[PDB]
């Protein structure tokens, strides 16, 4: 909610919690489904997982259009204020 | 004295009929025998939930006339004065609020549950 | 047995945990004793414990393989500890307090004969006692768990199904992410 | 040996308190509660024998499985039998509880009790009449009388 | 033919009504004899 | 010897509790159209010794989730204070003969509460807690008319004392001149003791047995055996109450015979009444003992304080 | 054709409201309960003395399966599996070849006695009344392999209960 | 019906009915467990003509 | 080929569904494994739980996808009321069977299955 630089370096943080994402080939720009190599699964528990760190209910149609950290941490600083 | 030893007596023997119930019989116990008892099934959540009392208003006008009957009971005696209708007066005087405390309680529907 | 029956498929388990063991269950029924008493804090003694269900599997192969005849087998389970973080993790499990004295060989020898003066069913003797401290010997020229496709599950995966029964009531919801797991040696 | 014959008193004299006061816990499934309701019932009377009534699992000694045993009610069956303090027994009334019964094929009925708790008395029927239950009651008298914990213990 | 079969003149007639005695005395017997004995304990 | 006195007196009231068990269920049996217990001994004497030793050897069941300090502790205070209750009661000549032991009783029945209550909150059981919660629905019903009758009784008397309260009755029963006080202290100790139709606590069809669902056999005992002497001993406060016999005090033995068989009759009528009621909803026992037993307490409470003073049969305080 | 339970207005003149609340302050619906218990107190209670005396029963009675005879010491079973095909629980197997002297026998004749329900198709079935239900409840076991009656264990109880089966099928054979 | 004058006369008046000319428990009042043997008649249809069973 | 839907107009309303119903598990595991005190891990419960939805991965029919939802859904409810026992949780965990043979040589060793 300060700095968007901290909102994104949280976000690579909680997905290089999760096991499956390789921290090397995790990028900014990276897209989970075409390059990770992800199901939809994985990807909505990554969603989930950013509810749990950042604390608001994301719904689904706009966590539907989030395939990159990118989007994500604009539709985080869309959320909040920034 | 006697009425020390007549109370530790019973505690003595009201506590060597427990002690000699649990070391005498054969103990094999395992992690089903001890789990709560809900019918049959799992309890749901835990029985440390509030158990609201909705004979609340009841339970503390039980205090209010049970100090009643901690002003009420030295009556016996006091039948025993020289200056007898002044007692007369503030005994039925006593149960006299007694009673208008019951009957406000009566009308205004608080001898009767909440919900 | 192995020299008057040739083809006698004996079995080595190390060291038994379960629900109606006595290993587990021996080492969460001495807490309201006095302290859990061990010779120098129990640091010096080696144990792998292996669990029932591995065992059973075990058998059940060797009663199915051909190949398992007159063989001596050893089995253990994966990870091997100390017995002093053994019944840390113990203790630490089952949720409660622990200080652990040294009683030495001068008088915890005789704290058999001062706690079997009944002739019920004993709860400590001094063979218990010379076997609890007594380490687990490694011989790996003897075929194990391994050797009869048996995967060899640890401690930390059934230790809570052992151990839930000790808990009063205050962490009884509780999990097995609470915990840490002990160190291995 | 005198500790023998010691030993031997003793065990008479707990299994005649086992046998002679018989606690039955109130379960009943199916039409066979009926069944055991008239072996309470004032003609053949369980309460002469020091056989009655309590409803808790924890105060009860035997456990009439008095009807079907379907899937839906095995774990809570198993539950109520394993909150009974040892020693504890099991009398299998009816049919369906003995070996599936009438519904023995069905697709959500466990064929018989003595595969979820073990079943020491096999009261056989359909129903059993209340008679015949007494009669499975009394043989569990029979069976409590000749039990041998203490001699086995000495002897152990 | 031999069967079961009710008798030569039928059964008799079987009551299935309600039949509860009246018994006990009146308000004022009862509240009599209670009053009774309270004068006859006072006294 | 004062310890052979006290034995000699609780030794014979736990025996007695054991052969009540079997009075229970023979009475409740022929009562009820079939037999009791008579297959165990001859008639049935026999009973009461198997159901005493099959419950001490029985597995005991502290349960996990109890809280087993008070688990503990509520069946020791419960045996304790069924015990403790009969010291004072004159036999014709008590145990222990107090000053003040009308108050003794009325106290230790306060105190008697707590067993049933922390039975019910330390097994940690729902039904354990819904058994404890009516029980204090009982209490705060029953104990605002336990001392009003008990008080208005003794204003015939002048004295809490219970060895005066046979001199108070040489002439007459206590019964002739308050009869709707002992009509309504007998339902008062009906629903004291948890007896139908005021059961409520051990209320065996709305719970399963309400706060001693969960204790095993060797803890549930104390509770049993506390409960029937506990009415054993209040139908022999009820006798000494209402109906205290004649007293020689040569022949002490024609009153122990006489409130004995009159103690007798009243248990019998306890289990008279038990075999023949429906059970109370327990709101119901509360809208009784407010609602319809306390007002005409009360107006007995003005009576019984005035009518001494009316007559000029004000009692000796000695 | 229809009554009305529980539709009495009670009456208010001042003599039954009297009685009335004699009957709340005084209890006598009470007492006169107390007095119907009381009544049943001294009465001969109901209570046969089993196991010296037997609870009553009638000759149609169904108990425990057997297998009866001819009087000639011939076996009653041809072997023809009605008694299977109209069994509601199929408790009943049968598996039959001509034996020694080219007769239709049995070879298996089981009655698993946890599945059968006791309603007696098979003893109205059998035209040669060679399966019977007969007296015997009494036959309790602690094991249940004990209820999974062969041939052999139905041909025993046959020759047990043949001098009580006999006498109820001659009393009671017109009926059917 | 063995009960002596004075408990069926308390029996009786505790009742308030008349209980022994209706008595619950049976006496010799009963059929014979011993029954003559029965003849029980034949349907309408055992008849030797006009049995044709489309009609 | 017009037939009446249940809740779901075409594949991407069902997809949705099938999506919020696995947000609604993967909140709901650690509550199951906490209440119930079960002997697994929220890794394991929640591997099973992308065990269970994969078990259904090759349907392109919204209807039958829709049901699955419902029925999902009454395993959700059966799961958040205490309805299920710890056994119906662990019905899932099928621990107590023997492991089943895969191969042909093992079919062909125990038993006449094809
Ligand atoms: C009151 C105290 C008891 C008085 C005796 C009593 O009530 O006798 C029953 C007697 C008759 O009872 P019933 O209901 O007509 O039953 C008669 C039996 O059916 C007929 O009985 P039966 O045909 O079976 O005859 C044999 C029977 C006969 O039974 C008796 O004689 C009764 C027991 C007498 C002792 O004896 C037994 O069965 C053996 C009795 C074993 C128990 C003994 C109990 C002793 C208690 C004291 C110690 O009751 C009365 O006459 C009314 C009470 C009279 C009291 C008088 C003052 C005392
Ligand atoms: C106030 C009224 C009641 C008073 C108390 C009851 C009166 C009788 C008191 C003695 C009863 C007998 C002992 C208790 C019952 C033991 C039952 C039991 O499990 O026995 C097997 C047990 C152990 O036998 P076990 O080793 O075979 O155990 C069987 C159980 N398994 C296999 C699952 C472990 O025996 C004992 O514990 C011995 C008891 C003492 C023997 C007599 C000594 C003097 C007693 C006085
Ligand atoms: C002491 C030893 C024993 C003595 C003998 C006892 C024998 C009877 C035993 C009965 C056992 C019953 C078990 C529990 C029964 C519970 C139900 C019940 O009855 O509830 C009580 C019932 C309850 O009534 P209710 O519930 O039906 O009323 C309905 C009330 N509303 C409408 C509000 C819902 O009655 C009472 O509360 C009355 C109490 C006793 C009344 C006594 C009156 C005495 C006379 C006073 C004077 C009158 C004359 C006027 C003034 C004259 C002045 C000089
Ligand atoms: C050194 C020498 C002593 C050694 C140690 C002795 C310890 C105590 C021993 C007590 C007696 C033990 C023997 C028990 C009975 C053994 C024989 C037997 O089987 O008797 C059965 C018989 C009834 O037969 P049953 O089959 O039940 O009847 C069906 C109806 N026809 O049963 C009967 O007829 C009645 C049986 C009664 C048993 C005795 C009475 C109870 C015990 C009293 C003492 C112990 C009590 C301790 C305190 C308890 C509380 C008071
Ligand atoms: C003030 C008085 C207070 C009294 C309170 C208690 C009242 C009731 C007392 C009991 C009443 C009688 C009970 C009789 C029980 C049956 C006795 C009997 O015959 O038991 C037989 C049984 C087996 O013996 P067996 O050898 O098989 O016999 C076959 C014969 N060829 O053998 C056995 O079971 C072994 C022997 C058992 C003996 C038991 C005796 C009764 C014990 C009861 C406790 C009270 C003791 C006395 C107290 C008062 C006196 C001090
Ligand atoms: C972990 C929890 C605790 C566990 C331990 C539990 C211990 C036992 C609990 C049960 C007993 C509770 C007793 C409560 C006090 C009772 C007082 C009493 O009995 O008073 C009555 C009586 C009054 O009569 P009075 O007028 O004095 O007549 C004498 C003239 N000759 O008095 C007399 O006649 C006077 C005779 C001497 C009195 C001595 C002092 C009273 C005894 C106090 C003991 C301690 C109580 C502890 C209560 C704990 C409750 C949990
Ligand atoms: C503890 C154990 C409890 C187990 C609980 C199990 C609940 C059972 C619910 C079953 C519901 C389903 O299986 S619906 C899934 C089937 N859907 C389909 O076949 C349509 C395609 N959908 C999918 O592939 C789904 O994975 C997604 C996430 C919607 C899309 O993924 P792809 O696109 O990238
Ligand atoms: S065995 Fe038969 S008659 Fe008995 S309860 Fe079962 S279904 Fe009913
Ligand atoms: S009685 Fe009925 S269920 Fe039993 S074997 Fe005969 S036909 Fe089958
Ligand atoms: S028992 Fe009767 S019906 Fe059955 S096969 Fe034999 S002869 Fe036929």
């Amino acid at each position: 909610p300060l700095t968007l630089e901290g909102i994104k370096d949280r976000v690579l943080y909680v997905l290089k919690l999760y096991d499956k994402i390789d921290p090397e080939k995790l990028s900014v720009n990276s897209h989970f489904m075409k390059d990770l190599g992800l199901d939809s699964l994985d990807q909505v528990e990554i969603i989930m997982a950013m509810e749990d760190e950042f604390g608001f209910e994301i719904p689904d149609i706009d966590a539907e259009k989030l395939m990159c950290p990118q989007e994500i941490v604009d539709y985080i600083a869309d959320k909040k204020d920034v | 004295m006697n009425l020390m030893i007549t109370l530790l007596t019973n505690f003595t023997l009201a506590t060597l009929l427990v002690t000699i119930a649990f070391w005498l019989p054969q103990l094999n116990v395992y992690s089903e025998k001890t789990s709560p008892y809900e019918c049959g099934f799992d309890p749901m959540g835990s029985a440390r939930l509030p158990f609201s009392m909705k004979f609340f208003l009841v339970a503390i006008t039980f205090l209010l006339f049970d100090l009643e009957i901690a002003l009420l009971l030295p009556l016996p005696w006091a039948s025993q004065t020289t200056n007898l209708n002044t007692m007369l007066t503030m005994a039925l005087l006593l149960i006299f609020l007694l009673a208008v405390s019951l009957a406000y309680e009566w009308t205004q529907k608080g001898l009767e549950w909440t919900e | 047995v192995r020299e008057t029956f040739p083809e006698a498929t004996i079995i080595k388990p190390a060291d038994i945990f379960g629900r109606e063991d006595r290993f587990l269950n021996y080492f969460a029924n001495i807490r309201w004793f006095g302290g859990v008493p061990l010779i120098s804090l129990g640091k010096k003694t080696v144990k792998q414990p292996v669990y029932i269900v591995d065992v059973t599997k075990g058998i059940i192969n060797a009663i199915k393989d051909p190949d398992a005849r007159g063989k001596t087998f050893a089995f253990v389970g994966p990870n091997r500890y100390l017995l002093f973080d053994l019944v840390q993790y113990v203790f630490a499990v089952a949720h409660r307090p622990f200080l652990p004295y040294p009683m030495p060989h001068f008088a915890y020898r005789w704290i058999g004969r001062l706690f079997e003066i009944s002739p019920f069913e004993p709860w400590t003797t001094r063979d218990k006692v010379e076997r609890i401290h007594t380490t687990d010997r490694t011989l790996p020229h003897l075929p194990g768990l391994e050797d009869l496709g048996v995967q060899a599950t640890p401690l930390e995966l059934k230790a809570i199904e052992v151990l839930r029964r000790h808990r009063t009531y205050r962490w009884l919801s509780s999990e097995i992410e609470d915990v840490q797991p002990a160190k291995t040696v | 040996s005198r500790g023998e014959y010691v030993v031997a008193k003793l065990d008479d004299l707990i299994n005649w308190a086992r046998r002679s006061s018989l606690w039955p816990m109130t379960f009943g499934l199916a039409c066979c509660a009926v069944e055991m309701m008239h072996m309470a019932a004032p003609r053949y009377d369980m309460d002469r024998f020091g056989v009655v009534f309590r409803a808790s699992p924890r105060q009860s000694d035997v456990m009439i499985v008095a009807g079907t045993l379907t899937n839906k009610m095995a774990p809570a069956l198993r539950k109520v039998y394993d909150q009974m303090p040892e020693p504890r027994y099991v009398v299998s009334m009816g049919s369906c509880a003995n070996g599936g019964g009438y519904y023995h094929y069905s697709y959500s009925v466990v064929r018989g009790c003595d595969r979820i708790v073990p079943v020491d008395i096999y009261v056989p029927g359909c129903p059993p009449t209340a008679e015949a239950l007494l009669y499975g009651i009394l043989q569990l008298q029979k069976k409590i009388k000749r039990e041998k914990r203490l001699r086995i213990w000495y002897r152990r | 033919v031999k069967q079961d079969m009710p008798p030569v003149g039928g059964y008799g007639p079987i009551d299935y009504k309600r039949n509860l005695p009246r018994r006990g005395l009146s308000g004022y017997s009862m509240f009599a004899v209670g009053i009774g004995a309270l004068l006859f304990g006072y006294w | 010897m004062f310890m052979i006195n006290v034995l000699t007196l609780i030794i014979p009231i736990l025996l007695a509790v054991a052969f009540l068990t079997l009075v229970e269920r023979k009475v409740l049996g022929y009562m009820q159209f079939r037999k009791g217990p008579n297959v165990v001994g001859p008639y049935g004497l026999l009973q009461p010794i198997a159901d005493a030793i099959k419950l001490f050897i029985k597995e005991p069941l502290r349960p996990a989730t109890s809280s087993i300090s008070m688990f503990i502790l509520a069946p020791i205070l419960a045996l304790t204070l069924a015990l403790t209750m009969w010291i004072p009661l004159p036999m014709p000549y008590p145990l222990i003969n107090m000053n003040l032991g009308v108050l003794f009783m009325l106290a230790m029945s306060s105190l008697a509460v707590y067993s049933i209550l922390w039975s019910g909150w330390a097994s940690n059981s729902k039904y354990a807690l819904i058994g404890a919660l009516r029980a204090v629905a009982q209490t705060i019903s029953y104990e605002v008319t336990l001392a009003i009758i008990l008080l208005s009784v003794l204003l015939m008397n002048g004295s809490f004392t219970l060895s005066t309260l046979i001199i108070t009755q040489e002439q007459v029963w206590l019964i002739f001149p308050a009869w709707p006080l002992a009509m309504m202290w007998f339902i008062s100790t009906l629903a004291e003791t948890n007896r139908a139709p005021f059961d409520l606590t051990e209320g065996e069809s709305e719970l399963v047995s309400g706060f001693n669902v969960e204790y095993a056999a060797g803890p549930f005992a104390l509770f049993f055996m506390a409960e029937y002497a506990n009415i054993i001993m209040m139908n022999i406060f009820t006798t000494t109450l209402f109906l205290g016999a004649f007293h020689n005090p040569y022949m002490p033995e024609l009153y122990t015979i006489n409130f004995t068989i009159k103690s007798l009759l009243l248990s019998i009528t306890f289990l008279w009444i038990r075999a023949s009621y429906p059970r109370f909803r327990y709101d119901q026992l509360m809208h009784l003992l407010w609602k319809n037993f306390l007002p005409l307490t009360l107006a007995l409470c003005m009576w019984h304080v005035s009518l001494p003073i009316l007559l000029s049969s004000i009692p000796p305080q000695t | 054709t229809y009554k009305y339970v529980n539709l009495r207005e009670p009456s208010m003149d001042m003599k039954s409201v009297t009685d009335r609340a004699a009957q709340t302050l005084l209890w006598t619906e009470l007492i006169r309960g107390l007095g119907m218990t009381l009544s049943y107190l001294f009465r001969e209670p109901a209570t046969i003395n089993y196991p010296f005396e037997k609870g009553p029963l009638s000759p149609r009675f169904r108990g425990e399966h057997a297998l009866r005879r001819y009087p000639s010491g011939e076996e009653r079973c041809i072997a023809c599996k009605l008694c299977e095909a109209v069994c509601p629980a199929q408790a009943i197997t049968i598996e039959a070849e001509p034996r020694a002297d080219g007769s239709r026998r049995t070879t298996r004749y089981d009655i698993d006695m946890t599945k059968c329900i006791y309603c007696g198709f098979c003893q109205e079935a059998c035209p040669v009344d060679a399966i019977v239900e007969g007296p015997n409840f009494e036959f309790s076991t602690e094991t249940h392999e004990e209820l999974l009656y062969n041939k052999e264990k139905l041909l025993n109880n046959g020759d047990k209960w043949e001098a009580e089966i006999a006498a109820n099928i001659q009393a009671d054979y017109l009926y059917r | 019906a063995s009960a002596t004058r004075l408990i069926q006369g308390l029996r009786n008046w505790a009742s308030g009915r008349d209980l022994q000319a209706k008595l619950q428990l049976r006496y010799q009042e009963i059929s014979k467990r011993t029954q003559p043997p029965p003849k029980l008649p034949v349907g309408p249809s055992h008849r030797l003509s006009n049995n044709y069973y489309c009609a | 080929t017009s037939v009446k839907p249940i809740f779901s107009r075409d594949m991407n309303e069902a997809k949705r569904r099938v999506r919020e119903l696995y947000r609604a598990w993967y909140r709901e595991v650690p509550n199951t494994v906490h209440l119930f005190q079960l002997d697994i891990s929220v890794k394991q419960g929640r591997d099973k739980v992308r065990e269970m939805f994969k078990k259904n991965a090759h349907v392109t029919d919204p209807r039958v996808v829709d049901l699955l939802v419902i029925k999902g859904k009454m395993e959700l409810e059966e799961t958040i009321n205490v309805w299920k026992q710890r056994t119906h949780v662990m019905r899932f965990f099928h621990e107590t069977e023997a492991p089943r043979p895969k191969d042909f040589l093992s079919k062909f060793y125990v038993g006449h299955d094809p």
